[PDB]
């Protein structure tokens, strides 16, 4: 990526940068019971590792947000398991951090931006007489686990548990000898137990993060190492948000309460053979994993809103096959500033898959790229 | 049923700390040894160690120090427990009575904080003004040692350096000074601070030294005639003082890391160093009031040592966690090494019991355990009578084959890569002296490769008869002895995985079937699988194997082939696999317990129940058809039940029991007549060489024993005044919980030790639920009978004191 700034997409300049911004963190204590409102027209798997821009039309939700600004501005997004019966078991709590009011055409329109924080289990759904839904919520705690060897550590070998700082672990050479030394010295006390060292390394957070980074660097060649957060929990949520997978897999990832299990599941999902297809014909391949690149700090997939309020998960790829351009490039709304768009449909589906972005300036390096919507994608396994 | 009874059969043998001082009296040299929850006191005489006292503590001993304040005629003992219970102990003798008196006690736990990576460090300054504890990163805790601090109040001072490796107190300074080594992005440095009790902060120290070796790990405080400190690293030994920097790089210490030290003479001219391989060094300091040079010489080889202590004249105690503890003599004569060591006494250490089996059930079963690691590896035969068979390599798993009268043991030995590319052994081990040997396939710097072997050991003589060497990079994980299908032959079955350093998840593995006939090992069948075989069990004439996250059942065909029958896919890794009839219990390392059943009509596996709760799990055992037992994080035991009084409740494994044991359990076995109102018998083996027994109880017995435990807690005086309920409370981070469903047999068996008047007050007003059917006032003799009948479910004990 040359002559393009990755900070433009993530700031959501299309919604407007004049939003009044609210600061001051609220966080319910672990395992307690809370009552939180739920927006009715938002059926998506909210991951704490992603944001949520929203534009609302109907009066009930605008009044709900208006008086919710006072009430800790926290609402719940339900992970709907079936859209018809609209039942769910888990969810995520997001606070409004950006918000503004319009009066265009004589109708109040509210634009807000939210970020997921906590996971919860829902007990019962109260349908208000006002038409909004308020749910009974129990906070699922964050499970932090000590080192596996802290329960058998020799008192004399505690002295040798501080290692010299890790060198470069990128490109190819990386620090492979350093990780061999790390395995030998950290899991030395595995000789007191029945399991070998590599088994304990398969359940070690740092090694799993290294493996995920190394795997990502092969497909996304321009990824520099500072992009991913250095905390296991934040890393696991960021990777979970960024992975283009189905609703069942995302709900499965959200059900996991420990960072280690989440990292292991993410590695399994990544290693499983994958290719992206439109769901109406699983025969018809659109994009491979080699063509996926991250145009923003949020990775290859993020959340955006069209002028009508619908939310699309957009995956940015270099070459998307089986697509039919309809119309001419236009810039009436700009998720990616400086890029026009044109609608795309599969050759025989005739269903909307995404948009073609055509560069307007004559010198930007990623001149032609494709944005596909996640709701129309299916990761076929050969 | 749900209610269980846990009793200690063999008390822990591993040594995790030892000090020398004047504890019993001013004229007596004493050796104090700490084992897990065990404290032993010895008077050092010319003929050896004379045992005097044995006291059990309500916790795991993390810090032991001897100090003498002003006005005291003899030393005091400071103990800090892993649950942060601290006490100061005194020794009192009144005639034939020996009592340990508690002078001060309290809990030093902080409500917020993260435990340090390098563990709990406890140091007492030479002049006995305070005690310094490093429990959490970034905080240093000081306890004043004035005579009115009965409850041990403490204050926290802020260390600006977060990653601290070692802390020590210096000698000769007018104000209390500490020295420590810390790590930052700039490297590793040495810094000194001054501790002020009056204003409670850190003042600047006498000196600061940036240039410290990158692998410096240990700090040695030098007594008054020299002063300063010595920093021990992987390469260099340095003496640090104001305007005094002496450094040496002896080639003899490059091969191994030094992990322990002890001061030989009171003037600090001599020190003893010990390394991870079992070598013993002496550090010599040359003087003119000032230091001139440092010299290092090698004395010889001992057991792999955890702690060293110099006793009397020329006698050194070697305390080992991996092997037998030793008493050695420092002769000037060099039999084979300069100032060689002569062994004079050895002490048993069952060490890290990895696997065990029970054999010869008739006349009384016998327990065979795989104990020790590296050159300390040995087989232990326990009947308490213990027999040791040295192997000189690490024993992993053991199984018994009654038809051939032999034991199959998986082992591994470390070998170095020679320049020619071949592997070479450092010492002759059991695998290299076998009468007959075979290799799976004929195949061909300074890197250590691990070679895995299968050994056949005779029942009567325990001589090694056959050794089998596996392929390159091959890891042996599981071993069973069983009959399959309609075949009358008995086979050894071994599950292996191919591990290469360039991939973390093993892509390949194989299952091998061996037959032992005519004194020769023959390979009958060989099967290749795409994964690692973590566990294998015998399931009603079929072989149940866990390959990665796949559970597979294998048939035995007439053509001596393994054939797949049914396949079940999980989202977890099946490390633990136990069966009872038609039920299969599957558990990964993250405590995610899964219960499956084999339905023979359809030939498929079905999921009955599950329970997912992230925690590190060490072992599981099936108690009965409804109860399952496991080892939790920290040192805890848990029991879960199924079908407790919708399909939601049926698919939930409800927890029933927690209990804090203090031991890390590796293996569970079913042995009942091994010793000849309890049901079942399960024996477990711990890292500290502890063997324990679990038996199931009923309603009335569990209620009566719990009531008796509550009454006994009010009468038994604990050392350090630690509460038994707090000690047995289930303890991990994020929560602590009271113990439920477990009866501690040790407190019940202590009932036979107390005096008659105290027994009467324990029993008084207890309404005895006699089995005859009428409830009546309990007499002391009835409870004596019940407790004796309870002690008749486990072995006798040897005598400690002399
Ligand atoms: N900060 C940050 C950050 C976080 C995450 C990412 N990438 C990712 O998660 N997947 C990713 N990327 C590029 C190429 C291929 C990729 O998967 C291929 C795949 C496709 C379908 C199913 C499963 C895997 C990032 O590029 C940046
Ligand atoms: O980069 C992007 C992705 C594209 C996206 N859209 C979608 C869109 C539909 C429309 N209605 C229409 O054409 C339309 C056409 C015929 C009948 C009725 C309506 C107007 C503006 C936008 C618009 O801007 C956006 O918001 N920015
Ligand atoms: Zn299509």
């Amino acid at each position: 990526i040359i002559n393009f700034d990755t900070s433009l997409p993530t700031s959501h300049t299309y919604l407007g940068a004049d939003m009044e911004e609210f600061h001051g963190r609220t966080l319910h204590d672990d395992d307690s019971c809370q009552v939180i409102p739920v927006l009715p027209q938002v059926m998506m798997i909210l991951i704490p590792g992603q944001t949520l821009p929203l534009q609302l039309f109907h009066p009930q939700e605008v009044s709900m947000v208006r008086n919710l600004i006072q009430k800790d501005r926290t609402f719940a997004v339900l992970a709907y398991s079936n859209v018809q019966e609209r039942e769910a078991q888990f969810g995520t709590t997001a606070e409004i951090y950006a918000y503004r009011e319009e009066q265009d055409f004589g109708i109040e329109i509210v634009k807000v931006k939210a970020i997921g924080r906590q996971r919860f289990k829902v007990l019962e759904l109260r349908t208000q007489s006002d038409g909004i839904q308020q749910a009974k919520v129990q906070i699922l705690p964050e499970c932090v686990l000590p080192s596996t060897m802290s329960a058998v550590q020799l008192e004399s070998l505690n002295k040798c548990q501080i290692f010299p700082s890790k060198p470069v672990s990128r490109e190819d050479q990386c620090s492979y000898k350093w990780w061999q030394k790390y395995q030998k010295r950290k899991f030395h006390c595995a000789n007191l137990t029945s399991w070998p060292r590599w088994l304990y390394s398969l359940y070690d957070a740092e090694t799993l993060m290294d493996r995920i980074k190394k795997q990502l660097r092969e497909w996304d060649e321009n990824l520099k190492d500072d992009s991913l957060p250095s905390n296991p929990i934040d890393f696991s949520y960021r990777v979970a948000a960024c992975l283009p997978i189905d609703d069942v897999l995302r709900i499965q990832l959200l059900k996991i309460g420990s960072a280690i299990q989440r990292l292991r599941c993410e590695l399994d999902i990544m290693n499983k053979c994958t290719s992206l297809c439109c769901k109406q014909c699983q025969e018809t391949e659109i994009t491979t994993k080699n063509e996926i690149f991250s145009l923003s700090l949020c990775g290859p997939m993020a959340a955006y809103v069209n002028p009508h309020g619908y939310v699309h998960e957009t995956l940015t790829v270099y070459k998307a096959c089986n697509l039919n351009l309809i119309g001419r490039p236009s810039t009436e709304h700009s998720w990616f500033p400086g890029y026009a768009w044109t609608v795309a449909q599969c050759k025989i589906c005739a269903s909307h898959i995404g948009w073609k972005f055509t560069a307007t300036k004559k010198d930007m390096s990623p001149q032609k790229f494709w944005g596909l919507t996640r709701s129309a994608l299916l990761p076929t396994i050969p | 049923m749900s209610y269980n009874y846990v009793v200690t059969a063999q008390k822990p043998t591993a040594v995790n700390g030892c000090v020398t001082g004047h504890f019993t009296s001013a004229e007596d040299l004493n050796l104090l040894i700490a084992k897990n929850t065990r404290l032993e006191i010895y008077v050092v005489t010319a003929e050896g160690l004379r045992p005097v006292k044995e006291v059990g503590m309500y916790g795991k001993i993390a810090v032991m120090e001897l100090f003498r304040p002003k006005g005291e005629s003899k030393d005091l003992l400071f103990i800090l427990t892993a649950k942060y219970n601290a006490c100061i102990l005194e020794y009192k003798q009144s005639g034939e009575s020996i009592d340990i008196i508690t002078r001060a006690h309290g809990n030093v736990q902080d409500r917020i904080g993260r435990p340090s990576e390098t563990g709990i460090i406890g140091i007492i300054d030479p002049e006995c003004r305070m005690i310094g504890l490093r429990l959490y990163d970034g905080l240093f805790k000081v306890i004043p040692l004035d005579r009115d601090n009965k409850e041990l109040k403490a204050f926290n001072i802020r260390l600006e350096e977060l990653h601290v490796i070692d802390v020590k107190f210096l000698y000769g300074c007018q104000a209390p000074t500490i020295c420590f080594v810390y790590q930052d992005p700039q490297g590793r440095h040495v810094k000194t601070y001054e501790v002020s009790l009056r204003e409670k902060e850190f003042n600047k120290g006498p000196w600061k030294q940036e240039n410290v070796e990158a692998e410096a790990s240990m700090v040695i405080a030098v007594p008054e005639p020299f002063g300063g400190a010595i920093i021990i690293g992987q390469e260099s030994i340095t003496y640090h003082n104001g305007d005094k920097y002496l450094a040496i790089a002896p080639p003899i210490i490059k091969q191994s890391t030094i992990v322990c030290h002890n001061r030989v003479d009171p003037n600090g001219s001599r020190y003893l160093l010990g390394d991870m391989e079992g070598r013993l060094f002496m550090l010599l300091l040359e003087k003119e009031v000032t230091l001139k040079d440092l010299r290092v010489e090698l004395l010889g080889e001992t057991s792999i040592a955890e702690c060293l202590t110099y006793l009397d004249n020329g006698v050194v105690f070697v305390g080992s966690r991996l092997g037998d503890s030793q008493l050695v003599k420092l002769n000037v004569d060099s039999n084979e090494q300069g100032s060689y060591v002569v062994a004079m006494e050895t002490f048993t250490n069952l060490g890290p019991i990895v696997d065990m089996c029970v054999v010869d059930l008739e006349r009384q079963g016998q327990l065979v355990t795989c104990s020790g690691a590296f050159k300390e590896g040995s087989l232990r035969i326990i009947r308490l009578h213990i027999r040791t068979v040295p192997l000189y390599e690490s024993p992993r798993k053991i199984c018994y084959q009654e038809v051939s009268q032999c034991f199959g043991v998986l082992s591994s030995r470390i070998e170095v890569q020679d320049t020619s590319g071949g592997t070479t052994a450092l010492r002759p081990s059991a695998s290299t002296q076998a009468l007959s040997s075979s290799v799976s396939s004929s195949k061909l710097f300074g890197e250590e490769v691990e070679v895995h072997n299968l050994l056949i050991i005779d029942q009567h003589t325990f001589e090694v008869l056959h050794a089998h060497q596996f392929l390159q990079n091959e890891y042996a994980l599981s071993l069973v002895s069983c009959k399959l299908g309609k075949d009358p032959n008995t086979y050894f079955i071994v599950g292996t995985a191919m591990v290469y350093p360039e991939e973390a998840e093993p892509k390949q593995g194989r299952i091998v079937v061996f037959q032992y006939s005519d004194g020769k090992l023959q390979t009958v069948a060989e099967k290749e699988v795409k994964g690692a075989v973590y566990s294998m069990v015998e399931f009603n004439g079929k072989l149940l194997a866990s390959i990665n996250s796949t559970v597979r059942l294998y048939e035995w065909t007439t053509e001596k082939e393994l054939r797949t029958e049914c396949n079940h896919y999980n989202n977890i890794m099946a490390l633990y696999l136990k069966t009872k009839g038609d039920f299969i219990l599957v558990g990964d390392l993250m405590r995610s317990v899964l219960l499956l059943a084999y339905k023979p009509m359809e030939g498929n596996f079905e999921e009955i129940a599950r329970d997912f709760n992230p925690n590190w799990m060490s072992a599981v055992e099936i108690l009965d058809d409804d109860n399952f037992l496991g080892a939790e994080n920290a040192f805890n035991l848990f029991v879960c039940q199924k079908d407790s009084a919708t399909d939601e409740e049926r698919q939930h494994l409800q927890e029933v029991g927690l209990f804090h044991l203090g031991e890390f359990v590796n293996v569970f076995c079913h042995g009942s007549l091994v010793m000849q109102p309890t049901q079942g018998s399960v024996l477990f083996g711990t890292v500290n060489g502890m063997i324990g027994l679990v038996t199931s109880l009923s309603e009335s017995w569990y209620n009566l024993l719990l009531d008796m435990q509550n009454r006994l807690n009010k009468v038994i005086k604990s050392v350090g005044k630690i509460e038994h309920s707090f000690w047995r409370s289930f303890h991990t981070e994020r929560k602590t919980e009271p113990a439920t469903g477990f009866i501690d047999g040790d407190l019940i068996e202590s009932f036979l030790d107390i005096s008659r008047p105290k027994m009467q007050e324990v029993v008084a007003n207890l309404q005895y639920d006699d089995g005859s059917g009428m409830k009546r006032e309990a007499t002391a003799d009835d409870l004596i009978k019940v407790v004796e009948e309870l002690t008749r479910i486990h072995w006798s004990h040897p005598q400690f004191e002399k």
